[PDB]
C-alpha cells in the first residue's frame, strides 16, 4: 500500500569540524522477506553525496537520473556541482513529477569545494527543501533516527569523533525498525580525502 | 493562412558561403559602433546614442540592457531584432538555468543559450538570421569577470578588448595599443571613452554616450537589506552626470 | 503562524520558524518569508514544497515582467499572477500566502487561499496558529500604527502562535516594507525558545562502534 | 537571387526592402498628424480629409481608443491601421486581466514593436504599412508619446509628426523646444494645449483649417477622449482672436 | 452570505453583508462582495470565492474588450457573459451572482444567475445562505418606484433581518448606488442596523 | 505560394550528387585544419585556429576540441554554432545509453548517431545540412582505442591517421610519409604539429593559434585519462618538438 | 502575360482573371455533351455517354444523390464522383437530423460554397467537372447548372460539354413548348433526347449509347440505361 | 527589378500589393449593385443580367441577409461574395451567443473588415473578388457600409459598385443635395429602381432583371426583407417613366 515501507532502509547526514558525515542501512526486502543485505542507498557525483531512502525502483531510478544530469552539468559548466547547486537541481528535479512523485527521502552531503563550508540538506518526495546545520534523518526509521540525533549529537566534533556519533545514532535507530538494518555503511567526508566504514551490527 | 515557409532561406552557396549571414554581417557593420574593454578587477562596454530626432528622447532607448544581475549586452546593426534577443535571452536564463539550480546562469552557459538561438535563425524553417553583432560582459564566482562577441551566425568568442560596427577596424587597432592584463576598472573606462571619441562625428557627452559597467556589488541597488550572502548586483549602467565627470579628465 | 500589518507609510510580515512531518519538527529554525520582489515579500502556510514552488515561479515570472516593462513590480500583479495559477490548479497546489510589499501605488497587504481566493486588509493571520494570532491582532489593532507599534503587534501575534499552537514554535521571522526605504528581512527578530544546556556529554570513547571493512573512496577523476 | 525583394529576407547590401517599400505606405492616405504633451495631458492633431460626398464624415477616423487611458493615431491605410488598432484594444485588455493594472503607454508601443518585429524576421507574415502614435498621461511617467513602425523601431517623443509633410512640422516644433528650453507645453488647460498644436500645425504646413479639416485626441489623467466637430470648431475660434 | 439588488425610481441598489466563512470561523468580518465589472455594471457575488472571483475577473476583461470596440455594453449584454462561463462550467463552479447595472435608456435592471447558470431578470432579487430568511419580509415590503431614502432602507431592514438569523451572514451592510448622478458607496454598521 | 522560394537542399544533381552536401564541404574546406593521429599507447587531436588577433581571449577560449565523454573527444572543422548544437545532441546521446546500460558508449555507436541525424537533414525536411566535419577520438573496451571521421553527408569511416577543413589533400599525404603502425603517443604528438606547420597558411605555427588534446591510458592508473593542453603546454610541447 | 499568372489558383492575372479557373472549365468542353430540362411537374437529365474503344463501355454520366435528387456529369469522373459523394452525405444530413429532403437551391448553395474553397487557398486545385442537377422538392421541379468557378444558376433548360451551344439554342427557342407538359414524362423525355440530338455530329444515339435520368410529382428519381432507352431513338 | 505582382502579400517598391488591385479588376467586371440609407433605414438594389430566356425569373436570388437585421449585396466574384456572408454569419452568431444583442452595424463591419485584410497579409491566399454594401437598424439608427478587397470599409449616405459604379455614384450625389433633410424608406426603394435602370446603360446589350431588399425602423420593424409584388413594380414602373 504505502511505497515508503515496502523495501524498508534509513539515510542520516551529520556536520562536524571541518567535515560532513553520511550513513545508511544495506536491507533491501519486500515487506516481511529480506531480499538483499547489500543494497547501499549513498551515491556521489564528483564531491558530493546523495542518500536516498523510499521505493527501491525510484532510488536506482533518481541514481541514474542525478548521474544522467551531474554529468551533463560537469561538460557544459567545465567544473564539478556544489552541493547547494546539486541541493537546488535535487529540488525542481522532484518538484517537476508533484503530482505523480517518486516516493523518496533524498539527502544531501558534501563540503562546498570553494568556500570549504560543511552542508547537508533533506527533501520530501516533491522536493520542499530542509537545510539544517545539525542533522538531517530519512526512511522507515526517522522517528528513532530524530530521538538518536537530537541526543548524541553536538556541534563541532572531530571527524573521528562524528563517526562515533552518527554510528551508534544509526546503528540503535536501526535496531528499533523491523524494516531498517541487515548492515551499514558510513562515509566520513573531509575537504582532501573520504573514508568509507561498514559497521557491525545485528543481522536480525 | 498558415507558415507554408518550412524550408531553410539561408542555403550553401556552390563557392561554400551561407549568404543570408554573409548579408546580415554587412548590415551588422553599418550598424553604430559599441565597443568593450575587460579590466583585472570589472568589465566595460560602451555605445553611441544615435538619436534619430533631437524631438526623440534618448533614455527612453537603452542600448545598453541588464539581462542579469551580473551580466549586461551591447550590441551593433538593427536595433529591433537587439531589442527582441534582450527578451529571449532575460527570459532563457530563468526557464533553462534559474529554476533548475536556483543560482543565475555563468556569462559563458548564457551566451551559449543566445547563439543557440540565433544558430536557429540560421537553419529553422521561414526566417532569416539576426541582423546583430552582441558584446556580452558579465561575471560569475568560477570564472570571474569575461567578454564574449556573439555573431549572426551564432558563432561566440572570448575577447581581453573588442569593438563591433561602423568603425570597429580602427577601434580594434586603438585598444591593441592601450590594452594591458594590469589594467584597473576606472583605466578601462577612460580607455573606452578615448576609443569611442574616434567613432562619434557630432556632440559626444553623457546625453548623447550610454556606457554600463560589470564590477563590484552594489549594496545599495539591491532594494533590500538583510539575507549576508545577497551582496546586490555587478551589472551598473553610469549616469548622465558620472559620464560627464570623466570626461573633463580626458 | 503567518501575519501582515499595516502601518501608516507601509506593511510589514512576520511568521514563526517550525517546520513539521505529522507530530514530528523537521526544522527547527526554516524561513518561511520568501522574496517575490526587493520591495514584495511572502509569507507561505500549507503544502511546504508548494508554498516554496508557486512563490519562486512567480517571482522568477514578476522579474521578467519588471525587465520588460522597466518598472517596479506591483504588489497586484504577483497577488493576480499567484491566484490565477492557484485557481487553474482547482486546490491541488496546498498554497496559503500573506503576500505583502510597496511600489509606485503604495502599501499593499492580501492573503491567497489555495482554489485563488484573495482577500484585502489591514491585519491578517494564515496558519495553523491563525486563531491564536488573529486573538491578538483583534485585541490590540488600532488606525495610524507606527513601525515599531506594527513590528510590535505582528511580533506579539506570532508569539501567540508558538506559545498556544502545536503546528507553529521556535523564533520570529520579520520583514519591515516601509514606502519610502528599502525593505529590511530580520531573520530570528526574536529567539525565545534556546535548547537549554544537556545535563550530560554523550561524546564516545574511540573505539566504542565495531568496524568490519575501511577503504578510502575516490573523489578526483 | 531578385526574390530578396519580395520577402523579409537580407539583400546584400543587408537590407530587407519590403520593410522599407512597407514605410511608403504609410504616406498613401496623404495625412499629417502631431502629437505635444502638455503640463498634465497628451493632444494628437491629425489632417480629416472626405473627398466623396457619399462617405459618412463621422466614420472617417485614423485616432483610435486602444483603452480607457491610451489613444492610438495611425498613419497608413485604414485596413492596415484597423489590423494595429484591433490587436492593441485585445493586447491592453488581456494585460490589465493578467498583471492587474492598466497597460503603460510605452508597454503596448514595445509590445507592437515586437509584433511588428516578427513580420521584419519571418517571412509568411508581411509588414503593416502603418506607424502607430500611442498617447496617455501614464500614472507613472505622466504625459507620454511613444510610436512605432514597420521597422519594429519604438521610442519615446517630447512631441512628434508623422506623414508626407512630417519634416515641416519636426523643425517647426523642434525651433520652438530650442526657443522655450523645456520638453513641453507650459500651459494648464488641455484646450490651450490643442490650441498650440493646431496653430503650430497651420504654420508648418501653411493651410487653415475648417472644424471638418482636423480631428483631436485628448489623454488626461484616467482618460482619453476624441474631440467632435463642435469642440474643434470652438477651438478655431480661439485662435481667430489672437491672430 | 446575505446580497441582494433592488430597482428604484432614479435607478439601482446593490446591497450585502460582509462576512467570509470557512466553517464557523470568520476568515473575513470586512469582506467587499460589491464587485465592479464596469463603471455603472456591478455585481454581487454568493458561493465559492474562488469562483465567483474568477468569474467576475474574467467578465471585467471580457466588458473592458466589449468597451475598446463596441462602446459601453448594456446591463444585459453583461449578464449573458456572467450566464455564459457559469452555464458552460455548472459542473465545476459553485457561484450564485446578481448582475445590476445602470442604462440610460432602460434605467436600473437586475438579472439573477443561480447555480445552474440560467438568467432571471426581476424588478429586485435576493441570494445567498441568508436570503431564505427575508423571502418573506422582502415580497411584503417591496414596491416598483421607490425613492433613494426608500430604497436604502429596505435594503438595511431586509439584510439586517437576514443576518439576524444566518451565521453565515453579519458584519456591516456595504451598498452600491447606481443613477444618473454616479455611483455612490454606502457603509452601515452593527451599531446603526441591529437596533432596527 | 511560397513554393517560389524553395531553394530544395534535400534533392539530387542530374549526376546523382546532393548539392547542398557538396557545397557544405567546400565550406569546411576554408575552416581551420584539424588532425587525428591513433598510436599503440594512446590518440592525438590537434587543430589549428582560424582567425586571430593579440586582444583574443585564447585561455577562456575553445572552437575546435570538445568534449563529448570522458573518454570521447572531437575535433571541428566548419560552422562553430552547427557543431555545438550537434556536440550538445551527442553528449545527451551518451548519457542515454549510460542510463539505459549503466555503461559507457561505445565510440561507433554514438559517431553512428550522430553520423544519422545528418543523414536526416541530406533526405528530407527541406533545411540546410550542418556545415560541419568531426574527427571523432575515442576508447572503448571492444576495439581500444579508435579515430572516426563523418561530414555533412552522413557518412563516416575509421582511420589510423586523418585531417579535416583546410588543405587535406597535402596533410593526408604527409601523414601517409611518416606514418608507422608500431607508432607511440610522443611520435603521434610530433608528427601531428610538424603535418599542421607545412599546411599552415600563416606565417609560423605559434602556439596561440594551437588546440591540442591527448587520449591516454596513463600506465600508473590502468584508466583512460583525457587532456585538453593549456596555453603554457602547447607552448611548451612547441619548443621540445623543434618549432620553438 | 497569362503564362506567370497560371501557376496556381492563389494568383489573380492584371485583368482580375483565374486562369486555374477558367482552365477547369476548358476540360467540361472537352466532356461529352449532357442535357437538362423541366416542366412544372417533372425534371429530366438526357446525357450522350462517351467510349474509348469499340471493346470498352459507354462511361456513366448520371448519379443518383438521393430519391428526389440526381446529377449529369461533363468533364473529369473522379471529381463528378467527390462533389455527388458529398451531396449525397448533406442530403443524407437533412434526412436523418431535421427527417427533411434537402431543398435543391440549397444543394446548389452547398456545391457553390465546396467548389470556392478550391480557388482561394494555395495548394489546392479548382474541380474539373460541370454538374447538371435535376431534383423535385417542396417547391416543385428544378434544374441547376453547376461551373468549377462556384457558380451556381436555377434554369428552365441547358446543357453542357462538346457542342453544347445546339442543345441550349433549341431549348431557348423550344421553352414556351416543353415548360407545359405536365404529367407527362415520356413527352418531356422526346423534348429532351430531340435537344441532345441538337449538338450530334460524329454518330448517331444509339441504345447503349443514350443514358436518360427523371424525377417529378409522383417519380423518384431513376436512371433509364440501354434497352430501357430503345423506345425514344 | 519586377515580379511584385506575382505574390499576395508583397509590397511594391510603391508600397502597393498589386494583387489586391488586380481583384478590384475582376470587381469593375463584375454587375452594378448599390445601397442607398433613407432617415430610418437602407435599402439594397443589384442588376441581374439575363444571360437567355431559360434563366427561371425571380429564383436566383444575389442580396443575403445576415441574421435577421443586416442586408449584404456585392459585385465581382458571387462564390467570394457567399464566402464573406458564410463568414458574417458565423462572425454575427458568435457575437450574439456571448453579448445576446444582435450584432451593431459597425461592429459587423469591422468583423467583415479585419476578415478581408487578413487576405492580404499572406502568399498562400487569394484576396476577396468582390466590394460589399451592406447595413441596417441598430441601438442608435442605420448604417450603410462598403467594404473594397484591400479591406477598406467607410461609412456612406450612398454607395455604388460594379460595372456602372460612376453612373450610380453620379445619381447619389444629386439625391445628397437634393435631400438634406433625408430621403424616406419608400422614396429611397424607387429612387434605388431608377439608379440600377439608369447604371444598366453600361451593359444595355443584355436585359436584365431587378432586385431591391431594404431594412426601415418604420417600414419592416428593423428587420431586413425584400421588395416584392406590388411594391417592387411600382418602383419598376417609377423607373421605367423616368429613362424616358
Ligand atoms: C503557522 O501557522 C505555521 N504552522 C505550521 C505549519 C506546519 O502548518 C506550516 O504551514 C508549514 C509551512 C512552512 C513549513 C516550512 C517550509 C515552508 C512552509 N507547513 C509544513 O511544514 C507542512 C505541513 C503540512 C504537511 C502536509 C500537508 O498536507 C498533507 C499540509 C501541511 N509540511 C510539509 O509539507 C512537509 C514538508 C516539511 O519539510 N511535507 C510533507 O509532509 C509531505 N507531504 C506534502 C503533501 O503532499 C504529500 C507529501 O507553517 C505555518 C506557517
Ligand atoms: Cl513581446
Ligand atoms: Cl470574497
Ligand atoms: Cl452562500
Ligand atoms: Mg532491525
Ligand atoms: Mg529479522
Ligand atoms: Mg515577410
Ligand atoms: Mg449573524
Amino acid at each position: 500500500s504505502d511505497p515508503s515501507s515496502i523495501n524498508g532502509g534509513i539515510v542520516v547526514a551529520m556536520t562536524g569540524k571541518d567535515c560532513v558525515a553520511i550513513a545508511c542501512d544495506l536491507r533491501l526486502g519486500s515487506q516481511s522477506l529480506g531480499v538483499s543485505n547489500k543494497f547501499e542507498k549513498i551515491f556521489h557525483y564528483g564531491h558530493v553525496f546523495l542518500g536516498i531512502t523510499g521505493l527501491a525502483t525510484d532510488v536506482t531510478t533518481l541514481n541514474e537520473m542525478f548521474r544522467y544530469k551531474t554529468n551533463l552539468y560537469k561538460l557544459k559548466e567545465e567544473r564539478a556541482i556544489e552541493p547547494e547547486t546539486f541541493t537546488q537541481l535535487v529540488s525542481s528535479s522532484l518538484y517537476e513529477r508533484r503530482f505523480g512523485p517518486y516516493f523518496v527521502g533524498p539527502v544531501v552531503a558534501g563540503i562546498n569545494s570553494k568556500s570549504g563550508k560543511p552542508f547537508i540538506a533533506g527533501f520530501d518526495l516533491i522536493g520542499c527543501i530542509d537545510e539544517a546545520k545539525d542533522f538531517i534523518v530519512s526512511g522507515t526509521a526517522s522517528d528513532q533516527l530524530f530521538g538518536m540525533c537530537e541526543s548524541l549529537y553536538e556541534p563541532n566534533l572531530e571527524p573521528e569523533d562524528l563517526f562515533e556519533t552518527i554510528s551508534q545514532a544509526l546503528l540503535n535507530a536501526a535496531d528499533r525498525d523491523a524494516l531498517s538494518g541487515w548492515g551499514a555503511v558510513v562515509y566520513i567526508i573531509k575537504k582532501d580525502e573520504v573514508v568509507k566504514r561498514y559497521l557491525k551490527m545485528r543481522q536480525d | 493562412m498558415t507558415d507554408r515557409y518550412s524550408f531553410s532561406l539561408t542555403t550553401f552557396s556552390p563557392s561554400g558561403k551561407l549568404g543570408q549571414i554573409d548579408y546580415a554581417l554587412t548590415a551588422v557593420k553599418q550598424g553604430v559602433t559599441s565597443l568593450g574593454i575587460k579590466a583585472t578587477n570589472g568589465v566595460v562596454i560602451a555605445t553611441e546614442k544615435k538619436s534619430s530626432s533631437p524631438l526623440a528622447m534618448s533614455e527612453t532607448l537603452s542600448k545598453v540592457s541588464l539581462l542579469t544581475p551580473d551580466i549586461g549586452a551591447v550590441y551593433s546593426g538593427m536595433g529591433p531584432d537587439y531589442r527582441v534577443l534582450v527578451d529571449k535571452s532575460r527570459k532563457v536564463a530563468h526557464t533553462s538555468y534559474k529554476r533548475i539550480y536556483g543560482e543565475y546562469p555563468p556569462t559563458k552557459l548564457l551566451v551559449s543559450e543566445v547563439a543557440k538561438i540565433m544558430q536557429e535563425a540560421t537553419q529553422s524553417g521561414g526566417v532569416r538570421p539576426f541582423g546583430v553583432s552582441l558584446l556580452i560582459a558579465g561575471h560569475d564566482e568560477f570564472n570571474g569577470f569575461s567578454l564574449y562577441q556573439v555573431d549572426p551566425s551564432g558563432s561566440y568568442f572570448p575577447w581581453k578588448a573588442t569593438a563591433i560596427g561602423k568603425g570597429s577596424v580602427a577601434a580594434k587597432t586603438f585598444l591593441e595599443k592601450r590594452w594591458n592584463d594590469e589594467l584597473e576598472l576606472e583605466d578601462a573606462i577612460h580607455i573606452a571613452l578615448l576609443t569611442l571619441k574616434e567613432s562619434v562625428e557630432g556632440e559626444f557627452n553623457g546625453d548623447t554616450i550610454e556606457l554600463a559597467i560589470i564590477g563590484d556589488e552594489n549594496p545599495d541597488l539591491l532594494g533590500y537589506t538583510g539575507i549576508p550572502t545577497d551582496k546586490g548586483p555587478r551589472f551598473r549602467k553610469l549616469t548622465s552626470q558620472e559620464i560627464n565627470d570623466r570626461l573633463e579628465a580626458l | 503562524t503567518i501575519v501582515g500589518v499595516k502601518f501608516n507609510n507601509g506593511v510589514v510580515i512576520a511568521a514563526d520558524t517550525r517546520s513539521t512531518q505529522g507530530p514530528i519538527v523537521a526544522d527547527k529554525n526554516c524561513a518561511k518569508l520568501h522574496r517575490i520582489s526587493p520591495k514584495i515579500w511572502c509569507a507561505g502556510a500549507g503544502t511546504a514544497a508548494d508554498t516554496e514552488a508557486v512563490t519562486q515561479l512567480i517571482g522568477s515570472n514578476i522579474e521578467l515582467h519588471s525587465l520588460y516593462t522597466s518598472r517596479e513590480p506591483r504588489v497586484v500583479s504577483a497577488l493576480q499572477m499567484l491566484k490565477q495559477h492557484l485557481f487553474k490548479y482547482q486546490g491541488h497546489i496546498g498554497a496559503y500566502l500573506i503576500v505583502a510589499g510597496v511600489d509606485p501605488t503604495g502599501s499593499h497587504l492580501f492573503s491567497i487561499h489555495a482554489h485563488g481566493s484573495t482577500d484585502v486588509g489591514y491585519y491578517l493571520s494564515l496558519g495553523s496558529g491563525s486563531l491564536a494570532a488573529m486573538a491578538v491582532l483583534e485585541s490590540h489593532w488600532k488606525q495610524d500604527l507606527t513601525k515599531e507599534e506594527a513590528i510590535k503587534l505582528a511580533s506579539d501575534a506570532i508569539q501567540a502562535g508558538i506559545w498556544n499552537d502545536l503546528g507553529s514554535g521556535s523564533n520570529v521571522d520579520v520583514c519591515v516594507m516601509e514606502i519610502g526605504k528599502d525593505a529590511e528581512y530580520l531573520r530570528n527578530y526574536l529567539t525565545p525558545n534556546v535548547r537549554e544546556e544537556k545535563q550530560k556529554s554523550y561524546k564516545f570513547p574511540r573505539g566504542t562502534t565495531a568496524v568490519l571493512k575501511e577503504s578510502i573512496v575516490n573523489i578526483c577523476d | 537571387a531578385g526574390y530578396d525583394r519580395h520577402i523579409t529576407i537580407f539583400s546584400p547590401e543587408g537590407r530587407l526592402y519590403q520593410v522599407e517599400y512597407a514605410f511608403k505606405a504609410t504616406n498613401q492616405t496623404n495625412i499629417n498628424s502631431l502629437a505635444v504633451r502638455g503640463k498634465d495631458c497628451t493632444v494628437v492633431i491629425s489632417q480629416k480629409k472626405v473627398p466623396d460626398k457619399l462617405l459618412d464624415p463621422t466614420t472617417v477616423s485614423y485616432i483610435f481608443c486602444i483603452s480607457r487611458t491610451i489613444g492610438m493615431v495611425v498613419n497608413g491605410p485604414i485596413p492596415d491601421a484597423r489590423n494595429a488598432a484591433l490587436r492593441a484594444k485585445a493586447e491592453a485588455a488581456e494585460f490589465r486581466y493578467k498583471y492587474g493594472y492598466d497597460m503603460p503607454c510605452d508597454v503596448l508601443a514595445k509590445r507592437m514593436a515586437n509584433l511588428s518585429q516578427i513580420y521584419t524576421q519571418r517571412a509568411y507574415m508581411r509588414p503593416l504599412g502603418v506607424i502607430l502614435t500611442f498617447v496617455s498621461v501614464d500614472e507613472e511617467l505622466g504625459p507620454s508619446i511613444y510610436k512605432t513602425d514597420p521597422a519594429g523601431y519604438y521610442v519615446g517623443y517630447k512631441a512628434t509628426a508623422t506623414g508626407p509633410k512630417q519634416q515641416e512640422i519636426t523643425t517647426n516644433l523642434e525651433n520652438h523646444f530650442k526657443k522655450s528650453k523645456i520638453d513641453h507645453i507650459n500651459e494648464e488647460s488641455w484646450e490651450k494645449v490643442v490650441e498650440f498644436a493646431i496653430t503650430h500645425m497651420i504654420d508648418a504646413l501653411g493651410t487653415e483649417f475648417s472644424k471638418n479639416d482636423l480631428e483631436v485626441g485628448v489623454a488626461t489623467k484616467d482618460k482619453f477622449f476624441t474631440l467632435s466637430a463642435e469642440n474643434i470648431e470652438e477651438r478655431l475660434v480661439a485662435i481667430a482672436e489672437q491672430d | 452570505t446575505s446580497i441582494m439588488a433592488v430597482t428604484f425610481k432614479d435607478g439601482v441598489i446593490l446591497g450585502a453583508d460582509s462576512r467570509t466563512t470557512t466553517g464557523a470561523y470568520i476568515a473575513n468580518r470586512v469582506t467587499d462582495k460589491l464587485t465592479r465589472v464596469h463603471d455603472k455594471i456591478w455585481c454581487c457575488r454568493s458561493g465559492s470565492a474562488a469562483d465567483t472571483q474568477a468569474i467576475a475577473d474574467i467578465v471585467q476583461y471580457h466588458l473592458e474588450l466589449y468597451t475598446s470596440q463596441y462602446g459601453t455594453p448594456s446591463t444585459e449584454t453583461a449578464a449573458s457573459v456572467f450566464k455564459e462561463l457559469c452555464y458552460e462550467n455548472k459542473d465545476n463552479l459553485t457561484a450564485g451572482i446578481i448582475v445590476a447595472g445602470y442604462d440610460d435608456k432602460n434605467k436600473g435592471e437586475v438579472y439573477t444567475i443561480p447555480l445552474g447558470g440560467s438568467v432571471h431578470k426581476l424588478p429586485y432579487a435576493i441570494a445567498g445562505s441568508g436570503s431564505t430568511f427575508i423571502y418573506g419580509y422582502c415580497d411584503k415590503n417591496f414596491r416598483e418606484n421607490m425613492s433613494k431614502e426608500e430604497t436604502v432602507d429596505f435594503i438595511k431592514h431586509s439584510l439586517s433581518q437576514a443576518i439576524k438569523w444566518d451565521g453565515s451572514s453579519g458584519g456591516v451592510i456595504r451598498m452600491v448606488v447606481l443613477t444618473a448622478a454616479g455611483v455612490e458607496r454606502l457603509i452601515f454598521y452593527p451599531d446603526e442596523y441591529e437596533q432596527l | 505560394g511560397s513554393r517560389r522560394y524553395d531553394s530544395r537542399t534535400t534533392i539530387f544533381s542530374p549526376e546523382g550528387r546532393l548539392y547542398q552536401v557538396e557545397y557544405a564541404l567546400e565550406s569546411i574546406s576554408h575552416a581551420g585544419t584539424a588532425i587525428g593521429i591513433m598510436a599503440s599507447d594512446g590518440i592525438v587531436l590537434a587543430a589549428e585556429r582560424k582567425v586571430t588577433s593579440t586582444l583574443l581571449e585564447q585561455d577562456t577560449s575553445t572552437e575546435k576540441l570538445y568534449k563529448l565523454n570522458d573518454k570521447i573527444a572531437v575535433a571541428v572543422a566548419g560552422l562553430t554554432a552547427d557543431a555545438e548544437i550537434l556536440i550538445n545532441t551527442a553528449r545527451i546521446h551518451a548519457q542515454n545509453y549510460l542510463k539505459t546500460y549503466n555503461e559507457d558508449i561505445p565510440v561507433e555507436i554514438l559517431v553512428r548517431r550522430l553520423s544519422d541525424i545528418k543523414q536526416g537533414y541530406t533526405q528530407h525536411g527541406g533545411l540546410r545540412p550542418f556545415g560541419v566535419s568531426f574527427i571523432y577520438a575515442g576508447y572503448d573496451d571492444r576495439y581500444g582505442y579508435q579515430l572516426y571521421t563523418s561530414n555533412p553527408s552522413g557518412n563516416y569511416t575509421g582511420w589510423k591517421a586523418i585531417s579535416v577543413g583546410a588543405n587535406t589533400s597535402a596533410a593526408q599525404t604527409l601523414l601517409q610519409m611518416d606514418y608507422k603502425d608500431d607508432m607511440k603517443v610522443d611520435d603521434a604528438i610530433e608528427l601531428a604539429l610538424k603535418t599542421l606547420s607545412k599546411t599552415t597558411d600563416s606565417s609560423a605555427l605559434t602556439y596561440d593559434r594551437l588546440e591540442f588534446a591527448t587520449i591516454r591510458k596513463g600506465a600508473n592508473d590502468g584508466e583512460v585519462y583525457q587532456k585538453i593542453f593549456k596555453p603554457q603546454e602547447i607552448k611548451d610541447i612547441l619548443v621540445k618538438t623543434g618549432i620553438t | 502575360f497569362r503564362n506567370n499568372y497560371d501557376g496556381d489558383t492563389v494568383t489573380f492575372s492584371p485583368t482580375g482573371r483565374l486562369f486555374q479557373v477558367e482552365y477547369a472549365l476548358e476540360a467540361i468542353k472537352q466532356g461529352s455533351v449532357t442535357v437538362g430540362l423541366r416542366s412544372n411537374t417533372h425534371a429530366v437529365l438526357v446525357a450522350l455517354k462517351r467510349n474509348a474503344d469499340e471493346l470498352s463501355s459507354y462511361q456513366k454520366k448520371i448519379i443518383k444523390c438521393d430519391e428526389h435528387m440526381g446529377l449529369s456529369l461533363a468533364g473529369l469522373a473522379p471529381d463528378a464522383r467527390v462533389l455527388s459523394n458529398y451531396l449525397r452525405q448533406q442530403c443524407n444530413y437533412s434526412s436523418l437530423v431535421f427527417n427533411r429532403k434537402l431543398a435543391v437551391e440549397r444543394a446548389g448553395h452547398l456545391l457553390c460554397d465546396k467548389a470556392q474553397k478550391n480557388t482561394q487557398s494555395y495548394g489546392g486545385r479548382p474541380y474539373g467537372v460541370g454538374l447538371l442537377i435535376i431534383g423535385y422538392d417542396k417547391s416543385g421541379a428544378h434544374l441547376l447548372e453547376f461551373q468549377p468557378s462556384g457558380n451556381v444558376t436555377e434554369l428552365y433548360g441547358t446543357a453542357i460539354g462538346a457542342r453544347s451551344q445546339g442543345a441550349k439554342t433549341y431549348l431557348e427557342r423550344t421553352l414556351d413548348t416543353f415548360i407545359k407538359i405536365d404529367g407527362n414524362p415520356d413527352e418531356l423525355i422526346k423534348a429532351g433526347v430531340e435537344a441532345i440530338s441538337q449538338s450530334l455530329r460524329d454518330e448517331s444515339l444509339t441504345v447503349d449509347n443514350l443514358s436518360i435520368a427523371i424525377v417529378g410529382k409522383d417519380t423518384p428519381f431513376t436512371i433509364y440505361d440501354g434497352e430501357a432507352v430503345a423506345k425514344y431513338i | 527589378g519586377t515580379g511584385y505582382d506575382l505574390s499576395n502579400s508583397v509590397f511594391s517598391p510603391d508600397g502597393r500589393n498589386f494583387q489586391v488591385e488586380y481583384a478590384v479588376k475582376a470587381v469593375e467586371n463584375g454587375t452594378t449593385s448599390i445601397g442607398i440609407k433613407c432617415n430610418d433605414g437602407v435599402v439594397f438594389a443589384v442588376e441581374k443580367l439575363i444571360t437567355s430566356k431559360l434563366l427561371v425569373p425571380q429564383k436566383n436570388v444575389k442580396i443575403q441577409v445576415v441574421d435577421r437585421h443586416i442586408g449584404c449585396v456585392y459585385s465581382g466574384l458571387i462564390p467570394d461574395g457567399r464566402h464573406l456572408v458564410n463568414r458574417g454569419r458565423e462572425e454575427a452568431a458568435s457575437f450574439k451567443k456571448l453579448y445576446k444583442t444582435p450584432i451593431p452595424i459597425p461592429a459587423f463591419a469591422d468583423r467583415l473588415g479585419q476578415y478581408v485584410q487578413a487576405h492580404t497579409l499572406y502568399n498562400s491566399v487569394r484576396p476577396f473578388g468582390v466590394s460589399t454594401i451592406f447595413g441596417g437598424v441598430d441601438k442608435n439608427g442605420a448604417h450603410l457600409y462598403m467594404l473594397e478587397p484591400s479591406g477598406s470599409y467607410w461609412g456612406y449616405k450612398g454607395a455604388a459598385t460594379g460595372k456602372g459604379r460612376q453612373s450610380a455614384k453620379a445619381e447619389l450625389e444629386k439625391l445628397v443635395d437634393h435631400h438634406p433633410e433625408g430621403l424616406s424608406a419608400r422614396e429611397a426603394v424607387k429612387q434605388a429602381a431608377k439608379i440600377i435602370y439608369l447604371a444598366h446603360e453600361d451593359n444595355k446589350e443584355k436585359d436584365f432583371e431587378l432586385e431591391i431588399s431594404w431594412c426601415s425602423l418604420s417600414e419592416t420593424n428593423g428587420l431586413h426583407k425584400f421588395v416584392k409584388g406590388d411594391l417592387l413594380q411600382e418602383a419598376i414602373d417609377f423607373a421605367q417613366k423616368e429613362i424616358n
